[PDB]
RNA sequence: CCAGUGCGGUAACGCGACCGAUCCCGGAGAAGCCGGCGGGAGCCCCGGGGAGAGUUCUCUUUUCUUUGUGAAGGGCAGGGCGCCCUGGAAUGGGUUCGCCCCGAGAGAGGGGCCCGUGCCUUGGAAAGCGUCGCGGUUCCGGCGGCGUCCGGUGAGCUCUCGCUGGCCCUUGAAAAUCCGGGGGAGAGGGUGUAAAUCUCGCGCCGGGCCGUACCCAUAUCCGCAGCAGGUCUCCAAGGUGAACAGCCUCUGGCAUGUUGGAACAAUGUAGGUAAGGGAAGUCGGCAAGCCGGAUCCGUAACUUCGGGAUAAGGAUUGGCUCUAAGGGCUGGCAGCCGACUUAGAACUGGUGCGGACCAGGGGAAUCCGACUGUUUAAUUAAAACAAAGCAUCGCGAAGGCCCGCGGCG
RNA sequence: UUCCAUGUGAACAGCAGUUGAACAUGGGUCAGUCGGUCCUGAGAGAUGGGCGAGCGCCGUUCCGAAGGGACGGGCGAUGGCC
C-alpha cells in the first residue's frame, strides 16, 4: 500500500495544497536548493575553465 | 530493528563511556567501546599551530609500547619542534652571536681609536 | 594471527620449537595451512594443489599434523 | 546496590543466614517456651538499617 | 540591499533595551568585531581573543590593547609621553 | 533580629572567591641582586585572560641568574604590550612600555602601573583594567617620592619600588553597557557570589534595618556613622556630604 | 697500520633496532557553548536473485522473514594538513553553502605526514544463520546436501570523524601517568670466537584483593501499602506528517491496573448535540464555543524604526489523466542512469476536499510593571522581588566592610 | 536473596486462585583485560606553630634543623669458577 502511494507521488499525485502541511522552507529549503544549485554552476564553470572552453577572466 | 544495550555498568553517555557499533561474525551488532582520539605533539615554538607531523597520534600512555623512531623524526630538535622554527632558530643563533662578534670589533677599535 | 607469503618462511617458522601444532585446511580454490605458534597462528595460503601436497609431504615428522573439515 | 562493599556484604550475608525459621527438633526440649522465630523479617515491610 | 535604517550590528537586539543604550551599544559592537590591521605583517586580521587580548590570525602573535578597539587613546597618548621622556632623560 | 547579608559576607562560606578557573596571582619578580643594580631581560611568551579580572596578563620567561633554570610568571599587561616582546626590568631597564623599573630613576610625568606599595612586596597600586599612576615629583634626599593614585589622591612613596610603565591593557572597559541581566551574571559568576543585590527596604525588619512597614520607605536616616556596631553599619557609612555632586 | 655509538631523501620526512647520566625545555594527559557543511558507518528506502512461509472465489513474475564476519596485525580506497620542492602571479587570480587564501608566495605540476572506526586479507568457515534430510528409540557444540548473492539512492534518522565560522565585562579544571628533544658527564673494543649497548623480531614466567544473581518502577526504591505521587541515564523500525506532534502498525510486551455478574432509575463525574434569539445569565463571556495547517494575495494606528504582524481581511485546498522546469556519468551532440519537488492545464464528484489527528479567536482603549527571569513546596505567580540603566557613600592596605571565645587568626 | 527450581495451600496477595516478589526445602553471582583499587578537583585533615580552664580548636605553608634518596669514587666484609 506504501509503495503503491509513493508512485502516486512521483507520478504528482497527493502533493497538493490540501495534502500539505509545512512551510516550503521545511519541506524542501531553500538553502538546500541554492546550495545545490551552486554545486552545479561551479562544476560547471570548472568544467568549462579546464576544457579550455573559457579562460582565466571570464570563467572569474 | 534490532535496539542494543550497554555492555558495562556506566549506563551514562560520558567521555569515557563513547562506542562504535560493529557486525560480528554471528550477524549481530554489539557495541566496542573504543579508545579516544590521540593528539600528534605540538612544537615548542608557541606559534605554529599545526601538530608536527612524522609522529603517531596516540593516546599518550601508549607511547610506552612504540618504538624511537615512530615517536621522533630524523632531526635535530626533531620530535618536539617544528621544521620551519628549527631553521628559523638555526638562522638567528648564527646571526645574533655574527652581530656579537661585530660589536666586539667595533668596541676595539673604539678603544684603539682612545 | 600473522599470514606468511613464501614457503621458506613457513618452513622456519613451522621448525621452531613452539610450534605446537599445524592444520591443513582443505577448501576449494585453496590450501591454508595453519601453525599454531606460542604468540600467533600463522597462515600460509596456497593455491597450487600439487606443491600444496608436495608441501604437506614436506612437514617436519615430529609435529602434529591434523587435517581438517 | 550491585556494587556493595565487603563490609555490607557480609553484613547483609548474616542477616540472611539469621532469616532462617526454627528447626523443628526444638520444641520437644523440656524446658521450652518457644513456639517460632519471633525475629523473623521481610524483605517488603522491615528495611534492616544500613 | 540595505536592510535597516538606522540598527547596525544591534538590530539583534530587538526592540529591547532602548534607544540610546541600544545606540550607545552599536559603536562599541562594531569596534570589537571588526578585524583590524596587523602592524607586524600588515595583514587585516587583529582578532579580539578575549577582553583586552588582540591576536593576529596570520602572525600567531598576541598584543594586550584595549577591550573593544585595538588601542586606546590613552595608550597611544601615554607612548609617545614616555618616547619623549625617554629622549628627554637620555639627550 | 537576624543576621544580615553584609554581617553574613564575612564568614566566607558561599561568599569566597570563584578561584579555580583563575590563571594565578599577578606580581612583579621578587628583589634580587640582578634588579637591584642591574636589569635582567625576558621575553613575553604569551598572553593569557584571568577569569574575574578585566585586565590581561602576560606570562613573560626570565632566565634564572644563579643555576641553569628559565623561571616563568605573570605580570599586569601594559597597554601596547605583544609576544615576542623582551621586557627588560630593573634599575637600569630603561624607560619604554613594557618595562618595570623603579620609581626613584624615571623623570617626572611618567604613566606606570602594576605599582608597588612598599618597597618589595611586588606590586600592588593602580593594575585594574586600563589604569594607571603618574610620577608628581621626588626628593633625593630621604628617597621619597610623590605618586597621585588613580583615585586622583597622592602618596607619599619609598623611591626604590617598582612599577610596570604604561597604562594597564584592557583599558575603557566600562563604558560598554553591560546590557543584559545575563551580562551581568556572567561577569559577577566569574567573580563571586554578590549580584542580585536586595535592596533592603524589600526585606522584613528583622534581616536588615530597613526593611518592614507598608511603604518601603527607609524611615531612619540613611546617613549612619562609623560607630555603628556590624549589622547597623548600614547604607551610606558616614557621608561627609550626601546628595548629587553638582560642582567639583 | 688507521677507521668503525647505523643508513636514505634537495626537503617535508623515511628505514626494523640504531649507546648515554645528574641537569634543563616542551608535548600528550588537558578541554566551553552554538551554527553551517563534508567523509565514514548503523538503520531506513528502491531494483533484482535465492530459501521458507502467507493469499489465491478473481487478480497479483505477488506479500512477509532471512540473505554474516570480531579484537590485533598487512595492504588499499577515503578524508585532513597552519607540511616540502620547482616557479612567480594585475587584465588580479583560487575558492566555499557562508567564508576566506596569496610576493610573509595564489594558481599549475610533483612529493610528504596524520587519521584510515570503511573494503580486501590473516582470524574465517572449521564456527554462526537460514532451508531440506538422515541418524543416537536415548546420553549428541551429532552428521549430511544446498545457500549465505548483485546493484542504486537520499536536505533521510542516530552515532562518530573532520574542516570552518559565530558568542562571551562568561575564556570554559587539575594531578597521577607517559614520551620526544637540548646537552655530552661517561662507558665500550683494538680488528675479533669482537665489546659496551639495542624503544627490532621471536621465546620463558606471572598479574594478588574486593564487587558481579535479580528489580529498576503504574508489584523488588522512597512515600506505613503491590499507593494514579516522586526517582539520574543508554538503544529507538514502517505509514501519514515539517516533526522524537498526534493517530494506526511490525519486533517485543501485556491482560485493562486491589474483583466479577445483571440492569440502564434519580443525583452525579466525563464526553457530546441542539431549533429561534445571541451574554438578555452572572460580580465578571466563568465554562464552553469560534478561529486554527499550508499556498497565493493583503496588512492600519502607533513606535525606541528593531517592531507591531500569522495585524486585520480575502481567496485556494480532494481524486484522477497530463504538460513544463529544476541533475549526474561516459564518449552546444549522442548515449545511459538516478532522484525528490515546484508551477500550470484538463476531466471529475450530492460544493466535498488542512474531510480523522495536528492546529492562534479578532479589534479599539485605560491602569500598572519596561522586557527575559524569580517568587510564598501545600489557599496569594501579581502591579511584589531581581534586572540593566542612573545617582550616592566609605576605603591608597597598619585600609573600607565583615567574621571570630581566642591567636603574627 | 526478592533471582532459579520442586512442593504446599494455614496466614498474606482489600474477590478468588491450581497462582505469586507468600511459606518450606534446595541451588545460584567464577575476571590481568569490566569497575573499585591509583590521581588530583571543590573540599576535607594531622605535624610545626599559635590559642585554650579544658575535651580540644584555628590553621595547611604560615613563627619548622620539614630529604632517609641517588650517578660516581674511596673504604671494610659477604657469596658465588673470590
Ligand atoms: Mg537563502
Ligand atoms: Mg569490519
Ligand atoms: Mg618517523
Ligand atoms: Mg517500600
Ligand atoms: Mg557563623
Ligand atoms: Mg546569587
Ligand atoms: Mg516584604
Ligand atoms: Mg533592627
Ligand atoms: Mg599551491
Ligand atoms: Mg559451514
Ligand atoms: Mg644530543
Ligand atoms: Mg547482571
Ligand atoms: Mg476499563
Ligand atoms: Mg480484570
Ligand atoms: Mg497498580
Ligand atoms: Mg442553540
Ligand atoms: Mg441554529
Ligand atoms: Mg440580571
Ligand atoms: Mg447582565
Ligand atoms: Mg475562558
Ligand atoms: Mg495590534
Ligand atoms: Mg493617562
Ligand atoms: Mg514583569
Ligand atoms: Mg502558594
Ligand atoms: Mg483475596
Ligand atoms: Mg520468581
Ligand atoms: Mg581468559
Ligand atoms: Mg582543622
Ligand atoms: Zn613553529
Ligand atoms: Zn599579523
Amino acid at each position: 500500500r506504501c509503495r503503491k502511494n509513493t508512485l502516486a507521488r512521483r507520478k504528482g499525485r497527493h502533493m497538493g495544497i490540501g495534502k500539505r502541511k509545512g512551510t516550503a522552507n521545511a519541506r524542501m529549503p531553500e538553502k538546500v536548493t541554492w546550495m545545490r544549485r551552486m554545486r552545479i554552476l561551479r562544476r560547471l564553470l570548472r568544467r568549462y575553465r579546464e576544457s579550455k572552453k573559457i579562460d582565466r577572466h571570464m570563467y572569474h | 530493528v534490532q535496539r542494543l544495550t550497554y555492555r558495562r555498568r556506566l549506563s551514562y553517555n560520558t567521555a569515557s563511556n563513547k562506542t562504535r557499533l560493529s557486525r560480528t561474525p554471528g550477524n549481530r551488532i554489539v557495541y566496542l567501546y573504543t579508545k579516544k582520539v590521540g593528539k600528534a605533539p605540538k612544537s615548542a615554538c608557541g606559534v605554529c599551530p599545526g601538530r608536527l607531523r612524522g609522529v603517531r597520534a596516540v593516546r599518550p600512555k601508549v607511547l610506552m609500547r612504540l618504538s624511537k623512531t615512530k615517536k621522533h623524526v630524523s632531526r635535530a630538535y626533531g620530535g618536539s619542534m617544528c621544521a620551519k622554527c628549527v631553521r628559523d632558530r638555526i638562522k638567528r643563533a648564527f646571526l645574533i652571536e655574527e652581530q656579537k662578534i661585530v660589536v666586539k670589533v667595533l668596541k676595539a677599535q673604539a678603544q684603539s681609536q682612545k | 594471527p600473522r599470514k606468511i607469503e613464501e614457503i621458506k618462511d613457513f618452513l622456519l617458522t613451522a621448525r621452531r620449537k613452539d610450534a605446537k601444532s599445524v592444520k591443513i585446511k582443505k577448501n576449494k580454490d585453496n590450501v591454508k595451512f595453519k601453525v599454531r605458534c606460542s604468540r600467533y597462528l600463522y597462515t600460509l595460503v596456497i593455491t597450487d594443489k600439487e606443491k600444496a601436497e608436495k608441501l604437506k609431504q614436506s612437514l617436519p615428522p615430529g609435529l602434529a599434523v591434523k587435517e581438517l573439515k | 546496590s550491585s556494587h556493595k562493599t565487603f563490609r555490607i556484604k557480609r553484613f547483609l550475608a548474616k542477616k540472611q543466614k539469621q532469616n532462617r525459621p526454627i528447626p523443628q527438633w526444638i520444641w520437644m526440649k523440656t524446658g521450652n517456651k518457644i513456639r517460632y522465630n519471633s525475629k523473623r523479617r521481610h524483605w517488603r515491610r522491615t528495611k534492616l538499617g544500613l | 540591499a540595505k536592510r535597516t535604517k538606522k540598527v547596525g550590528i544591534v538590530g539583534k537586539y530587538g526592540t529591547r533595551y532602548g534607544a540610546s543604550l541600544r545606540k550607545m551599544v552599536k559603536k562599541i559592537e562594531i569596534s570589537q568585531h571588526a578585524k583590524y590591521t596587523c602592524s607586524f605583517c600588515g595583514k587585516t586580521k587583529m582578532k579580539r581573543r578575549a577582553v583586552g587580548i588582540w591576536h593576529c590570525g596570520s602572525c600567531m602573535k598576541t598584543v594586550a590593547g584595549g577591550a573593544w578597539t585595538y588601542n586606546t587613546t590613552s595608550a597611544v597618548t601615554v607612548k609617545s609621553a614616555i618616547r619623549r621622556l625617554k629622549e628627554l632623560k637620555d639627550q | 533580629g537576624r543576621v544580615i547579608r553584609g554581617q553574613r559576607k564575612g564568614a566566607g562560606s558561599v561568599f569566597r572567591a570563584h578561584v579555580k578557573h583563575r590563571k594565578g596571582a599577578a606580581r612583579l619578580r621578587a628583589v634580587d641582586f640582578a634588579e637591584r643594580h642591574g636589569y635582567i631581560k625576558g621575553i613575553v611568551k604569551d598572553i593569557i585572560h584571568d577569569p574575574g579580572r578585566g585586565a590581561p596578563l602576560a606570562k613573560v620567561v626570565f632566565r634564572d641568574p644563579y643555576r641553569f633554570k628559565k623561571r616563568t610568571e605573570l605580570f599586569i599587561a601594559a597597554e601596547g604590550i605583544h609576544t615576542g616582546q623582551f621586557v627588560y626590568c630593573g634599575k637600569k631597564a630603561q624607560l619604554n612600555i613594557g618595562n618595570v623599573l623603579p620609581v626613584g630613576t624615571m623623570p617626572e610625568g611618567t604613566i606606570v602601573c602594576c605599582l608597588e606599595e612598599k618597597p618589595g612586596d611586588r606590586g600592588k597600586l593602580a593594575r585594574a583594567s586600563g589604569n594607571y599612576a603618574t610620577v608628581i615629583s621626588h626628593n633625593p634626599e630621604t628617597k621619597k617620592t610623590r605618586v597621585k593614585l588613580p583615585s586622583g589622591s597622592k602618596k607619599v612613596i619609598s623611591s626604590a619600588n617598582r612599577a610596570v610603565v604604561g597604562v594597564v591593557a584592557g583599558g575603557g572597559r566600562i563604558d560598554k553597557p553591560i546590557l543584559k541581566a545575563g551580562r551581568a551574571y556572567h561577569k559577577y559568576k566569574a567573580k563571586r557570589n554578590c549580584w542580585p543585590r536586595v535592596r533592603g527596604v524589600a526585606m522584613n525588619p528583622v534581616e536588615h534595618p530597613f526593611g518592614g512597614g507598608n511603604h518601603q520607605h527607609i524611615g531612619k536616616p540613611s546617613t549612619i556613622r562609623r560607630d555603628a556596631p556590624a549589622g547597623r553599619k548600614v547604607g551610606l557609612i558616614a557621608a561627609r556630604r550626601t546628595g548629587r555632586l553638582r560642582g567639583t
